[PDB]
């Protein structure tokens, strides 16, 4: 007769990925043109 | 080739480009859409406004080169306005092409830029034989 309970991690070093990793599809996304708001910042700084 | 510009102020009727290296140089385009009524026909008119500016210190005195000649910087602006009915754009283009050649023979090749006017300069119209 054996009766006990255990809980184990998903060892995220090995497993834990295999997902979408929402970094991508957003880092390759507008991060450049949104950064390009340097144009507007320069505009406001000129009149500042 | 030359230096391309990127737009710095975009709007539905206002787009302005400027050179990142020389922000003084600009090219602005303004479009004004309006509906005009002619005889038994409603017409959709558009006016094309185009302004090109180049800031530039013009003449180097005689033929030297030196540091302590930083003469005042002046401006060179060329403004072009085009108006006409939207659907007549097909023929609107050709006379614009004619307008190019027409001023070319007067200013680009003639001395109109100096201030002189040539009565016998060759001028042609859009239509052809």
């Amino acid at each position: 007769d054996i009766n006990f309970y255990t809980r184990q991690v998903i060892d995220p070093r090995l497993c834990g990925g295999l997902a979408f990793s929402p970094k991508l599809n957003l880092f390759r996304y507008l991060d450049a043109m949104s950064l390009s708001w340097n144009r507007s910042r320069l505009k406001i700084s000129r009149a500042t | 080739a030359n230096k391309p510009m990127q737009p710095i102020t975009s709007t539905a009727n206002k787009i302005v480009w400027s050179d990142p290296t020389r922000l003084s140089t600009t090219f602005s385009a303004s479009l004004l859409r309006q509906r005009v009524k002619v005889g038994i026909a409603e017409l959709n008119n558009v006016s094309g406004q185009y302004v090109s500016v180049y800031k530039r210190p013009a003449p180097k005195p005689e033929g030297c080169a030196d540091a302590c000649v930083i003469m005042p910087n002046e401006n060179q602006s060329i403004r072009t306005v085009i108006s006409g009915s939207a659907e007549n754009l097909a023929t609107l283009k050709a006379e614009w092409e004619t307008h190019k050649r027409n001023v070319d023979t007067l200013f680009a090749s003639g001395n109109a830029g100096l201030g002189f006017l040539d009565p016998t300069a060759a001028i042609v119209s859009s239509d052809t034989t």
